[PDB]
RNA sequence: ACUAUGGUUGGAGACAACAUGGGAAUCCGGGGUGCUGUAGGCU
RNA sequence: GAGAAGCUCAGACGAGUAGGCAGGCGUGGAGGUUUGUGACGAAGCCUUGGGCGUGAGCCUGGGUCGAACAGCCUCUAGUG
RNA sequence: UCUAGUGGGCCAUUUUUGGUAAGCAGAACUGGCGAUGCGGGAUGAACCGAACGUGAGGUUAAGGUGCCGGAAUGUACGCUCA
RNA sequence: GAGUGUUUAUAGCCCUUGUUGUAAUACGUCCACUGGGGACUGAGGACUGCGGCUUCGUGCCAAGGAUGCUGACAUAAUGGU
């Protein structure tokens, strides 16, 4: 119930977060690969600590690597611990993540065949988090906001150009030349 | 339970004079009847002022009566002057005009000067007999705040009132708090 | 322990006799006004009084 | 007891659209005031309309066309649980859809501790075909040669003999 | 006074009948008749002074 | 002259209703109580309270 | 941990608006104020001189005195169980007229014009305002606007 | 989304639902890319 | 007529510590008054009797007792 | 106009700060106890209902109707064996 | 006996419109429409008032607050302690 207590110039003694890396898998992924997404989201407002996030990250990384390999998961930890929960020294002690209801904690994108593997992995990862969490099968293509049917229609038209893990999407804004040169397959409808 | 605020419940007016004068009670009885049986506000005013205390019935002088009834735009030439209180004399008025005055009581000097000048002095019962409803009557009052206590009432910072002083002169409340040369001036 | 400030009963006490409004008067003292304005209004009001008195006397 | 009402409402006409659309809902409420409240409750979730900015143009109570005919009613509901939200389907044999809705509310309260506030009635339909019936318990009541013993009851009570403290003989069955 | 009361009673019945026929006409035509909003309301205090 | 007529009428001192209120008196009429707007049900409430 | 500075807790109160800094519009100096006018007090952060206290920011009062570059806005402030008269000398940069008074003047002019017109026409005038009346009776039609039946939507995942 | 009011509402709690009311931000999309007062010159 | 300090009609209201005000009950002494009470029994005291007042208190029956005492209008205080 | 007492507060809802926490300490709003009897929560200064002159009759609030205890061992649909 | 495989055969269900039919019933609302049963209260103390009926009268009435007809006891009852 305390007020937010981020690391600022007024209190610079905030200790380093236990968790350093946030993404595990093919960080340099592509649009075609990883078409399915699985989310682990808390069902209430908790104060998950960075230590618990570290344990969940280690368990998820080891399990996914050993059971699906390097090339079958792109798990990432959405939670970033910024709030400080003070503890009396035997004053900042550690970092915790403030998450509300419906805030995604863990998000992994895999293929359609690895749906059960991702479900099992994030089910076993619930024991490392305080409170109640739920697992949902996202309807969006990977980490992008567009749904499955919208994404496939956009891909069929040819309005998506992959750029690393993410991609560039055509919009009806900006100069025509800079978009026409970049997009060869874009069918600009004259209406 | 009933949620009613009780602010103006008990009336703060006298229903009876505090004095035990039997003649004053007789006058009150007469004007109680007059106020009840007449539709004139003069009788009600006289009855209300009969209940009033000494401080609430300040004296008036024949000079004040003469001044009030001799105004240029007055037309109070022969009208009877009525005051519920004592009529005092003012020796500063060397010549007394002819005045018809009705009052509770008259100073001996004031009554003698009025009679010598040719006027008449009446009591309240005589005034009631002559003017049962107060027609053609100039109703007057004395200065309520002319007493000593109102020089001190409301005393405070920058109020310009008279303090309660044992004596008058220097060394008596004429120092720090009263002039700029001594800290501050009130 | 000292320094026990609170404001629980202060509003109720103030509203017990209400928030009194200052008495309304038609004329306010000119000491709050400009010195030049007050000095000129003295002569303007004076001349107005003489004009009214002269008109009534002639009438 | 509950009653079924049809409620037709619309947004108050404005300068932008002088002719707003009319929306009708079939609701089960104890009275018309609750029915109108339920109508605005459901309309606020779909359209940018409130009670202040909208109006009710019609409300009519609906009675059962065939109250003397035994029927099967399929009720689709969406209810909030202590954890989340679930959609369920129920089948009830009754003569009125009001009675079927009342049975649904009693069953949900008894089996899930779900109050009135946590239940939304998505749809109520009348099942016509025998193969449409989904619950075996409901479908077993459609056998023309249906025969079962009298259900257990706490004997036969009387307004006076039931209140009698003592009985000369032990009752038999 | 009796004449006024008779006129008031006639006005009440006429207003009630007029609303009934208007509602029946709306039902027959299939349209919707919204009646006048109430101008009089009776209010009862149900809570005590605590 | 509704304002003068209503102000002249002393507030009605109704009795407790015959048959009582609902199970819980201090929730809204829509929620199942006796508070807030009740529309034409005020007539029945006045009937049992008069 | 409490200070009683003049401009304490005025960090956002005395801030200029976004993209509203720099030059002050000169129509404020051209506005004419008279004794008896009802004006609002809005402190301008650029004009430090003639600054009223933060309490009077957003208040409304009546001018009693007019000087070369300031006015005499009169305010009533609660100090307990009474109001006290506060006479603040405020530069015209922090003073603007109240639009309610202009609306009230127009309403009075319209009321008098209607009164004269109704007197000439020998009919009622109806100069008194009224609250919002209850809605009357209408006859909403359904042709080309047939009602659409709505049903509650089943719960589904939206992620 | 948020919020004023209410319950001897649910839940251990965190919180949530409901009832009488008020009501955003942001994103995206559509449209537009100065108006005007005074005094004077202009094939 | 109804102690005009009186008579009569009507409506609303009623918690209370600290504290404020008013009207009353009780005690000693003083002035006035009551053809006032009393050795055929004053005051006081007891009472398993009676009456009045919301109350402070008052009147009275019975027993003991033996020398003083009280009502009303005021005054006063070492007054509960 | 004059004057008394007071100038140790406390509890509950909601919004919080300091604290590991506290029947902890400190702020804001409202209602209360203090100074509030009465019906209910078996009991209780604050909770629910309701604010009180002496009584008669009727009806309720919160709360209850197996016995103690005044009031259905009432009605309808289900779940539960500890 | 145990099962068919076609739409009333020797049975009967469901859905449409015609009348009798302005069908009843249930529910809601209203009646200055009308019948009983039980309980508590009787304040005020010549008259005036508002109403209704009238034979038109200081007439009658349920109309600005209870009267009437009976009986038993009276070392009983009712009160007080």
């Amino acid at each position: 119930k305390n007020k937010p207590y981020p690391k600022s110039r007024y209190n610079r003694a905030v200790p380093d977060s236990k968790i350093r890396i946030f993404d595990l898998g093919r960080k340099r992924a592509g649009v075609d690969e990883f078409p399915l997404c699985i989310h682990l989201v808390s069902n209430e407002y908790e104060q998950i600590t960075s230590e618990a996030l570290e344990a969940a990250r280690i368990c998820a990384n080891k399990y996914l690597v050993k059971i699906g390999g390097k090339d079958s998961f792109h798990l990432r930890v959405r939670a970033h611990p910024f709030h400080v929960v003070r503890i009396n020294k035997m004053k900042p002690n550690g970092l915790v993540a403030r998450v509300n209801i419906g805030q995604i904690l863990m998000s992994v994108r895999t293929k359609d065949s690895s749906r059960a593997t991702a479900i099992e992995a994030l089910r076993r990862c619930q024991y490392k988090f305080p409170g109640q969490q739920r697992i949902i099968v996202s309807k969006k293509w990977g980490f992008s906001q567009y749904a499955r049917d919208e994404y496939i229609e956009k891909r069929s038209r040819g309005e998506i150009i992959p750029d690393g893990c993410y991609a560039k999407f055509l919009n009806k804004r900006g100069s025509l030349q800079e978009k026409l040169d970049l997009f060869p397959e874009a069918s600009f409808n004259l209406a | 339970g009933i949620d009613i605020e009780r602010h103006h419940v008990r009336k703060s007016q006298r229903s009876k004079p505090a004095s035990e004068n039997v003649y004053l009670k007789l006058l009150v009885k007469l004007y109680r009847f007059l106020a009840r049986r007449t539709d004139s506000r003069f009788n009600k005013a006289i009855l209300k002022r009969l209940f009033q205390s000494k401080t609430n019935r300040p004296p008036i002088s024949i000079s004040k009566i003469a001044a009030l009834t001799s105004r240029k735009s007055a037309s109070l030439e022969g009208k009877t002057t009525v005051i519920v209180g004592t009529v005092t004399d003012d020796e500063r008025l060397l010549t007394v005009p002819k005045l018809s005055v009705a009052a509770l009581r008259f100073t001996k000097s004031a009554r003698a000067r009025i009679l010598k000048a040719g006027g008449e002095v009446l009591t309240l019962d005589q005034l009631a007999l002559r003017a049962p409803t107060g027609s053609n009557t100039v109703l007057l009052r004395g200065k309520k705040h002319a007493r000593e206590a109102y020089r001190h009432f409301g005393f405070g910072p920058h109020k310009h009132k008279a303090p309660y002083v044992r004596s008058e002169g220097r060394k008596f409340e004429r120092a720090r708090g009263r002039r700029k040369s001594r800290a501050f001036k009130v | 322990k000292s320094k026990n400030h609170t404001n629980h009963n202060q509003n109720k006490k103030a509203h017990r006799n209400g928030i009194k409004r200052p008495q309304k008067h038609r004329y306010d003292s000119l000491k709050y006004r400009d010195a030049k304005f007050r000095r000129n209004q003295k002569f303007a009001n004076r001349g107005t009084v003489e004009a009214i008195r002269q008109a009534k006397a002639s009438a | 007891a509950l009653k079924e009402y049809q409620v037709v409402g619309r947004k108050v006409p404005t300068e932008h659209e002088p002719v707003p659309k009319l929306f009708r809902m079939r609701l089960f409420a104890p009275n018309e005031s609750v029915a109108k409240s339920r109508y605005w409750y459901f309309l606020k979730m779909i359209n940018k309309v409130k009670k202040a900015t909208g109006e009710i143009v019609a409300i009519n109570e609906i009675s059962e066309p065939k109250p003397l005919k035994a029927k099967v009613f399929g009720i689709w509901i969406r209810y909030d649980s202590r954890s989340g939200t679930h959609n369920m389907y129920k089948e009830f044999r009754d003569t009125t859809r009001v009675g079927a809705v009342e049975a649904m509310y009693a069953d949900m309260a008894a089996r899930h501790r779900a109050r009135f506030r946590s239940i939304r009635i998505l749809k109520v339909v009348e099942v016509e075909k025998k193969e449409d019936v989904r619950r075996n318990y409901v479908k077993q009541l459609l056998n023309p040669h249906l025969k079962f013993p009298l259900p257990h009851r706490r004997t036969g009570v009387v307004g006076l003999a039931g209140k009698k403290v003592f009985a000369p003989h032990r009752p038999s069955t | 006074i009796a004449k006024r009361a008779e006129s008031y009673d006639a006005e009440y019945r006429k207003a009630e009948r007029e609303q009934i026929e208007l509602g029946r006409k709306a039902r027959a035509e299939g349209n919707y008749y919204v009646p006048d909003e109430t101008k009089l309301v009776f209010v009862i205090r149900i809570r005590g002074i605590n | 002259n509704f304002k003068q007529a209503a102000n002249f009428i002393w507030p009605f001192q109704l009795s407790s209703p015959l048959g009582g209120w609902r199970d819980r008196k201090f929730k809204h009429f829509i929620e199942g109580g006796d508070a807030g707007k009740r529309d034409e049900h005020i007539n029945s409430l006045v009937r049992k309270m008069l | 941990p409490h200070s009683y500075g003049i401009r304490a807790r005025t960090r956002y109160t005395f801030q200029r608006g976004f993209r509203e800094h720099g030059q002050i519009r000169l129509s404020t100096y051209l506005k004419t104020y008279k004794v008896g006018d009802i004006v609002d007090i809005k402190v301008n952060g650029a004009v430090q001189k003639g600054m009223p206290h933060k309490y009077y920011h957003g208040k409304t009062g009546v001018v009693y005195n007019v000087t070369q570059s300031s006015v005499g806005v009169l305010i009533y402030k609660v100090v307990g169980n009474r109001y006290m008269e506060k006479r603040v000398n405020v530069r015209i940069e922090h003073v603007k007229h109240s639009k309610c008074r202009q609306d009230f003047l127009d309403r009075v002019k319209a009321n008098e014009a209607k009164r004269k017109e109704a007197k000439a026409q020998g009919k009622t005038v109806q100069l008194r305002r009224q609250p919002a009346p209850p809605a009357t009776a209408h006859f909403v039609s359904t042709e080309n606007n047939e009602p659409v039946t709505l049903h509650p939507v089943a719960y589904d995942t939206t992620i």
